[PDB]
């Protein structure tokens, strides 16, 4: 009774919470022309739907079925398994385009203001989903991914490649990404402090802030997904793990997508537009 | 010496703010006091023009109440359907800086000019239909802020150079020149009869001037700072005012003086435009404020906002017939209300 | 110096200004209030027309 | 759908319009904006024209197309206006920099250069506009300071304090003095642009002759530093 009671309560404000952050994107964008009319924000959004896919396909059935300790739904099962991989999949290459689009801007300014467009934007989302669709669906409708109770065991081939693809190849662009990027802010925050330095030496730390940016961005990725990506090789391999523990690991997954409009959303034009949203 | 001429200067400045108090009997708030006032104007943007480049930074209305130009620092002029949003035309500036334009009131010609100190008039309606620089206007020495035909081959300019000019179009020259402006004169507004105008500039005054007699007429100087929009009340005798300052002013031309001023304590930045509904009974402000609010004439409240600008209102427009007002911005888009 | 003539034509300018005939703020108000009583029921930002007569809707 | 001959050929224009417009927003695109600035001494006449290798005269304001590196740049250069500033300034609410020209060499005038600048970088509707200092005339600066004359400290005292920056990075042969003299005036322009704006616009100072044709490669680089910060801004890593 208390631990049932405990962990709906928790999970039902988990769910809420992603799904109200996630919400108020989508209600930002829709109504702002300025805000559509600024590419970043096509990948904020496309972040915020795939993050509201969790909340709504996925998220609430695994809840139900962590409180009652046994699964209901049961053809739903092999549709939820595709959903999961699918959202999942979506969210981490949503924040992997990003990444992409943050480096292409500050690396090459002219080029980017030049060839960047509503089109651009739109192939590099539409890519996005596209990839975890594929992924996610082929191999689950064609039974690849296997080798009352639902069945979310591996293939150990599909689960390791299916890591690859999904997180590993896209943890390597992020951080190749943003370390290029802290790169290129320390030699403009040397030439803007030269040049402070000189005014006050003749009137008579900033290098924290893009530390602090880049470490909870990739600290909170990479802290949430990192742990469930090496069980998911591990435990198919072995077939090594507690599934209690693998079941936490999972849950930290889908915390990051509550977290992905808080780091992502929360600047300063979004965070107006919620304010006069909300009034 | 020169000193004489200040203090005959000084002393006909004496007689006439005694002569302004001795019309004084009353103010226009005093005897509104039994009107009944309008309900609240909530009005709603009925089209979205779109397709500018750059801040848009002034529009017009056709006599027709059917058709719009507009003007972008981009360098097009576009000429807009109102009722269809179809472009018409878009006509490619040879300037950039383009600060105001000016439609004919048969239809058949377009103006524009800004800070190549040009009045560039274009002819909508020549035979191959491909539209074309009728005549450039040149001799202005500073930016051209605003125009305004008086029919097809008259042009009244006014210019940060200080002067006001009329010129003839066939001729290509100016015929006369209004020069007791000092400072920058940065708006500009005929009468409904077309034989007066009036002007506000940098100097914090507007000036009433003939057509034809070439000279001022009176003198107004309410305002505490620089006057960028100037509006004849549909009657034609009267007009209003905005500025830097933060007010309207309104002003009678046979009581020679403020008659109302229009503020509140939440605004506090300056006005780019206004313009009265047909009645008069509304005079409707842009701002610096992103938004524009509606006034009610005679009493001075607030009777409404129009809220729907990303970025400063430059201008605003009612049509002839009353039947919408357009506001443009330096957002890029024309929105039409009602 | 120029600074003569220029004070001159500023003086004949405040004659000019000056001599110009008055009216009282009273009467002045009231053609004002006269022409927008006369006008008021033909202003349509005043009083809505309906979506069939408005080509604006 | 309902359209007779007379609206379709209407939605027809609108749509071939709309074309132009489409084709015409990729070069509003791919071109910078600058406007140049300067006093009658700066030599901002000569620098113009000596940059045309890179690509009525009463009219009130002056374009020069040139590139570098196959990025457009249009420079404004105002003139033929009044000497009051304070309202078609308004148009530059939105150009790539401001490029602002002084001459060196004139202590007499630093003092209405300074004071110039001053009203530039404070000013309400250039609060997001960078500015590109060029300090002009180098060459006369150093002769000025070569022939003894000794008056910097005439026009401005602190120059009796004031000691070279060791970010300082002098020309091979560069005497002392002039250096010390080429960093002093340099510095007061930093003393104005670094005590406002939070950021949020930046000033970048060159040392100069108008026959440098190195000018237009500074004017490259110097607008790459400002688009990066720019968008280093956006994403709160500044
Ligand atoms: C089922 C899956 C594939 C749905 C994924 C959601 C996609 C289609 C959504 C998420 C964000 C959305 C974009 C958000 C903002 C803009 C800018 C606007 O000016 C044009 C539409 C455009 C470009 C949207 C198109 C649709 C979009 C890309
Ligand atoms: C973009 C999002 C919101 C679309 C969501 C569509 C959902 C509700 C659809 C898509 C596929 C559907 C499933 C497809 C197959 C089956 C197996 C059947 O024996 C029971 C119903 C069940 C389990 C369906 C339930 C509804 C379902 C999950
Ligand atoms: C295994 C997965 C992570 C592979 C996909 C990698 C990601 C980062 C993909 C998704 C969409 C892709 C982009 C799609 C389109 C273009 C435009 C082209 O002119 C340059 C490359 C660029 C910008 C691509 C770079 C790589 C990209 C950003
Ligand atoms: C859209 C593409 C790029 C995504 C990657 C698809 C990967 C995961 C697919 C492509 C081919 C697949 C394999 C094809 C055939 C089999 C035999 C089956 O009895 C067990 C699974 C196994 C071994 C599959 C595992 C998953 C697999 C490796
Ligand atoms: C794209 C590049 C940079 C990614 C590099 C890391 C990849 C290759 C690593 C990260 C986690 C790793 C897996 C973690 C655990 C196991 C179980 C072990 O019994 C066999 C190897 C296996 C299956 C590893 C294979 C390689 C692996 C998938
Ligand atoms: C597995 C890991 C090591 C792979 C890392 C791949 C990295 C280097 C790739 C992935 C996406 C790539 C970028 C995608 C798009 C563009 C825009 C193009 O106009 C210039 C190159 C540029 C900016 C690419 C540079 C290299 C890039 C950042
Ligand atoms: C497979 C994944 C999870 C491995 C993670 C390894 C990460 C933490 C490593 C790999 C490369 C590393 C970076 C390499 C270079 C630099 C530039 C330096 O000036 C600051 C540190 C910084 C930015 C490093 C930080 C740590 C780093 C990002
Ligand atoms: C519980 C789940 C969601 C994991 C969350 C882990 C997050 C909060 C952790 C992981 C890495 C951490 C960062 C690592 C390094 C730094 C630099 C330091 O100078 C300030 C703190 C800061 C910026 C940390 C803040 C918290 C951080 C972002
Ligand atoms: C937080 C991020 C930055 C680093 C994550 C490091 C990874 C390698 C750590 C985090 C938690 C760890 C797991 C915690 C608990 C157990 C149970 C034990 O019986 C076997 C090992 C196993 C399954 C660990 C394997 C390694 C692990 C997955
Ligand atoms: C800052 C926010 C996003 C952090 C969110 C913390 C999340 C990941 C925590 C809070 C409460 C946790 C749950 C509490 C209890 C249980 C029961 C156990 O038998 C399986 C795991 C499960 C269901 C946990 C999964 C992880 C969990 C949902
Ligand atoms: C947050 C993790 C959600 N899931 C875990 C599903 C469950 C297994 C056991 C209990 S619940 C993975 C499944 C595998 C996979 C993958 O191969 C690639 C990309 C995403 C995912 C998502
Ligand atoms: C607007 C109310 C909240 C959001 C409700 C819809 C959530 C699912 C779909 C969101 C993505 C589609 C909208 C993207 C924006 C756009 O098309 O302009």
């Amino acid at each position: 009774g208390p631990s049932q009671v405990v962990t709906a309560c928790l999970l039902t404000l988990l769910i809420i919470w992603t799904l109200l952050g996630n919400v108020l994107v989508c209600a930002a964008i829709v109504r702002s022309r300025h805000l559509r009319a600024n590419m970043t924000n096509v990948f904020i959004v496309s972040l915020a739907v795939s993050d509201l896919f969790v909340a709504l396909l996925v998220m609430p059935w695994k809840a139900v079925a962590e409180v009652a300790g046994y699964w209901p739904f049961g053809a739903f099962c092999d549709v939820w398994v595709a959903f999961d991989i699918m959202c999942s999949t979506a969210s981490i290459l949503n924040l992997c385009v990003i990444s992409v689009d943050r480096y292409w801007a500050i690396s090459r300014p002219f080029r980017y203001k030049r060839k960047m467009t509503q089109r651009m934007a739109l192939v590099m989302v539409g890519l996005a989903w596209t990839l975890s669709i594929l992924i996610s669906f082929i191999p689950v409708q064609l039974n690849w991914h296997r080798d009352e109770n639902c069945d979310s065991s591996l293939n150990r081939t599909y689960a390791i490649s299916s890591s690859l693809i999904s997180f590993y190849i896209p943890v390597a662009i992020m951080i190749v990404t943003y370390t290029r990027i802290y790169r290129i802010a320390q030699v403009q925050i040397r030439r803007i402090s030269s040049l402070e330095r000189a005014a006050e030496h003749a009137q008579s730390k900033k290098e924290t802030k893009v530390l602090k940016t880049l470490s909870v961005i990739m600290g909170v990725f990479v802290c949430c997904w990192l742990p469930f990506f090496i069980l998911n090789c591990m435990v198919p391999f072995c077939s090594c793990v507690s599934e209690t523990t693998f079941d936490v690991f999972v849950w930290f997954g889908w915390a990051n997508s509550s977290l992905n409009p808080v780091i992502y959303a929360f600047n300063a034009d979004f965070q107006k537009v919620f304010a006069q949203l909300l009034g | 010496e020169l000193d004489q001429l200040r203090q005959e200067a000084e002393q006909l400045k004496n007689q006439i703010r005694d002569a302004r108090k001795a019309c004084a009997d009353a103010t226009l708030s005093q005897i509104t006091n039994n009107i009944d006032p309008v309900g609240r104007i909530q009005m709603r943007t009925r089209r979205t023009l779109r397709g500018h480049l750059a801040k848009i930074y002034a529009m017009h209305w056709g006599t027709d109440s059917r058709l719009l130009v507009s003007a972008s620092q981009d360098g097009k002029l576009i000429i807009w359907d109102s009722y269809t949003t179809n472009k018409v035309h878009a006509i490619p500036l040879r300037s950039s800086w383009v600060m105001t334009c000016a439609y004919a009131p048969s239809g058949n010609y377009v103006a524009c000019g800004g800070l190549d100190n040009i009045c560039s008039i274009y002819n909508l309606k020549t035979r191959e239909g491909n539209v074309r620089v009728s005549r450039e206007l040149a001799g202005h020495t500073g930016y051209l802020s605003c125009c305004r035909f008086l029919d097809d081959n008259q042009i009244v300019t006014s210019s940060g150079d200080t002067t006001c000019a009329l010129w003839d179009i066939e001729t290509g020259q100016q015929t006369t020149t209004f020069t007791g402006h000092t400072g920058d004169v940065m708006s500009l507004s005929l009468a409904p009869d077309t034989r007066l105008f009036v002007s506000g500039a940098c100097d914090a005054s507007a000036k009433l001037w003939d057509v034809r007699e070439g000279m001022c007429r009176q003198t107004f100087t309410g305002h505490e700072s620089d006057i960028n929009a100037i509006c004849f009340f549909p009657n034609g005798n009267a007009f209003a005012t905005g500025s830097d300052d933060a007010t309207c002013r309104l002003f009678d031309l046979r009581a020679d003086q403020e008659l109302m001023t229009y503020s509140h304590d939440n605004i506090i930045c300056g006005i780019t435009s206004v313009s009265f509904s047909k009645s008069g009974r509304l005079l409707l402000a842009g701002y610096d404020d992103f938004n524009c609010n509606v006034w009610d004439a005679l009493k001075a409240d607030r009777a409404g906002v129009l809220a729907g600008h990303d970025n400063r209102v430059s201008c605003l427009g009612v049509t002839d017939d009353g039947m919408a007002v357009a506001t443009g911005s330096w957002d890029s888009f024309l929105k039409i209300w009602n | 110096t120029a600074s003569i003539a220029q004070a001159r034509k500023l003086v004949e300018q405040l004659k000019m200004e000056a001599n110009i005939d008055r009216i009282k703020v009273s009467k002045a108000a009231a053609d004002l209030m006269a022409y927008c009583e006369a006008h008021a029921k033909e202003d349509p930002l005043l009083t809505p027309v309906p979506a069939s007569e408005n080509p604006f809707r | 759908c309902t359209l007779s001959a007379e609206d379709k050929a209407a939605v027809e224009r609108s749509k071939m319009i709309e074309k132009q417009l489409q084709k015409d927003k990729q070069v509003y695109r791919a071109t910078h904006r600058l406007l140049l600035l300067g006093a009658d001494n700066s030599g901002k006449s000569t620098i113009v024209k000596q940059m045309r290798i890179y690509h009525v005269k009463t009219s009130g304001i002056f374009e020069t197309k040139f590139q570098v590196d196959k990025v457009n740049f249009h420079m404004f250069d105002v003139g033929a206006q009044r000497d009051e500033r304070r309202k078609w300034i308004q148009c530059f609410n939105d150009v790539t920099a401001i490029i602002f020209v002084v001459d060196s060499s004139d202590y007499n005038r630093l003092q209405e250069a300074l004071n110039d600048f001053k009203s530039i970088w404070n000013n309400r509707w250039l609060r997001t506009i960078s500015v590109i200092l060029f300090l002009n005339k180098q060459d006369l600066l150093a002769e000025k300071v070569l022939a003894g004359k000794s008056k910097i400290e005439d026009y401005f005292p602190e120059f009796a304090r004031y000691t070279t920056p060791e970010d300082a990075t002098p020309e091979p042969g560069e005497d002392p003095r002039v250096t010390r003299a080429k960093y002093f005036i340099r510095d007061e322009f930093l003393r104005i642009s670094t005590a406002s704006g939070d950021g949020r616009h930046y000033c970048y100072p060159h040392f100069t002759c108008s026959v440098d044709t190195e000018n237009a490669r500074r004017i490259f680089n110097d607008c790459r530093d400002i688009i990066q910060r720019m968008h280093l801004r956006q994403y709160e890593l500044l």
